[PDB]
């Protein structure tokens, strides 16, 4: 199936329920990135809890199907399925992401930053004009090619609402979660949450870029979380003293706790930062 | 580094 | 300071706030791992939030210094500190984690299962004695030597009790944490937690090695944090078909919820599984 | 992978 059209070489990357890959294309000696994920649990899950998370990988396979085309958006190539195994084949990204790019360099510049924001709002604009969500946006999951144009992936926690549709669960990376997502858990009587939790972690994103480091960042869990709910966050010290005031109005829009006071995709895009006149 | 999580 | 006497290379690992490189020593061109530690919060924190971070990180030092000598224990060689960084210079371990381990041979064997369970009970032994608790057992934070001996790392969230102390905070990583941490977060009228829930990290990391999962693995948090929190687990399917009664029952003494009737490492090493006679 | 936390 797998095993005899491709070869695998080394881990690139590791998720919770997944192993990415590099391999070569037996037929073509091309190089791929493949995700093998495991439905089973590791060693042992029940049938119910098997069947949550092979319906959950059929549901990312459609989102990347859909998106497919998009420049900015990673590319599937070719899917294939056992009773334990699933293997998701996709474009091998040489430079990696954009955590190990920060990483290196520790902060970026505003102009730096204004190129990957533009690249990375408009993506969001495309996939919110097809009511998709993409629910888990943060430095580890948009990937660079040769050029350093930036490709998103991991569509793990994606949907596409129904008209009308809006979600429940909890779920995203800790740091980067919007407050209505942790206000659902702590209330069962909340109407749901939508397309504009995306935004809020957009926000997150471009201050990490910026400054260094995540704005709600906290060593204690519990005040972490109190701080994202009420949005206590700030522009500190002399750290973004080298920053105009154009890119400290943009994140502060983003970084609003009322998602529908929060700005969208198509909003942002009209601001100052990328120009208005 | 930071994973996903599902409550 | 510590840039004018080592030479630093790549990322070997990263964390919540810190970066793990291999450093060449500038005077004798011998190589180490350098844990470099932002205690201003990527690029910006509050004074008192500054503060934590840099006593956390003191009281980290100060346990490592302790337990320095005993041979399945890491070694710090060497500390530096700054405004903003702290540098923590350990031995280098060059083939990597535990958990880098599993994922290439996917499961262990019974056989290899009592080697290392043995030599990380020990460890755990010495440590309670000392009245210390590790607060972060788990297969990332175990490495190996050349000869494949394995080293306890990552002394963070540690503590040496004193006479009658107990533990309030919710830290940990969440596959491994026990129930009375969990039962903490939820009710402020909760006495506390001690020693005993390094015994439960540990039964996760026994299972996990046999099994090739975690007992408590789940798609959705929520769910999962309510299976740990009533000990719903199973050895299922064809999985643990090959192994011997005798691991189940050391497992399950570990996977126990109420903590005064839970293992202890003494205990442990005492079982038939390690030999009785 | 994962991650280490304080709430
Ligand atoms: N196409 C690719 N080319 C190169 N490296 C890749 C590629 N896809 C993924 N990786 C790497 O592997 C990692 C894991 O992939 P992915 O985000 O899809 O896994 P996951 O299990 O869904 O992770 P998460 O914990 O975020 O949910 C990424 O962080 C990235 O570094
Ligand atoms: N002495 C060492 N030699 C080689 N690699 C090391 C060494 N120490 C650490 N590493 C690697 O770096 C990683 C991170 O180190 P460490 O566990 O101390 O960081 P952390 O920030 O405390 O992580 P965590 O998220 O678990 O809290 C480890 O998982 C390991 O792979
Ligand atoms: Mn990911
Ligand atoms: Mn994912
Ligand atoms: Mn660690
Ligand atoms: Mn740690």
């Amino acid at each position: 199936g797998f095993y005899e059209n491709y070869e695998p070489k080394e881990i690139l990357g590791r998720g919770v329920s997944s192993v990415v890959r590099r391999c070569i294309h037996k037929p073509t000696c091309k190089e791929y990135a493949v995700k093998i994920i495991d439905v089973t649990g590791g060693g042992s899950f029940s049938a119910e809890e098997v069947q949550e998370l092979r319906e959950a990988t059929l549901k990312e396979v459609d989102i990347l199907r859909k998106v497919s085309g998009h420049p900015n958006i990673i590319q599937l190539k070719d899917t294939y399925e056992t009773n334990t195994f699933f293997f998701l084949v996709f474009d091998l990204m040489k430079k990696g992401e954009l955590f190990d790019y920060l990483t290196e360099k520790v902060t970026l510049s505003e102009k730096e930053t204004r190129k990957i924001m533009r690249a990375l709002l408009e993506v969001i604009c495309a996939l919110h004009k097809l009511n998709i969500v993409h629910r888990d946006l943060k430095p580890e999951n948009i990937l660079l090619d040769d050029d350093m144009n930036i490709k998103l992936t991991d569509f793990g926690f994606s949907c596409q609402l129904d008209p009308g549709e809006k979600l429940r669960e909890v779920c995203g990376t800790p740091s980067y979660l919007a407050p209505e997502i942790i206000e659902c858990s702590m209330n069962d009587n909340h109407p749901g949450y939508g397309k504009e939790v995306d935004m809020w972690s957009t926000g997150v994103i471009m201050y990490t870029l910026l400054a260094g480091s995540p704005p709600f960042w906290h060593r204690k869990q519990m005040l972490m979380l109190r701080m994202i709910m009420s949005g206590n966050y700030q522009f500190g010290s002399p750290e973004w003293d080298d920053y105009s005031d154009t890119v400290k109005d943009l994140v502060s829009r983003f970084l609003v706790v009322q998602p529908q006071k929060r700005y969208t995709a198509e909003e942002a895009l009209a601001h100052p930062f990328f120009q208005q006149y | 580094r930071q994973m996903s999580f599902r409550l």
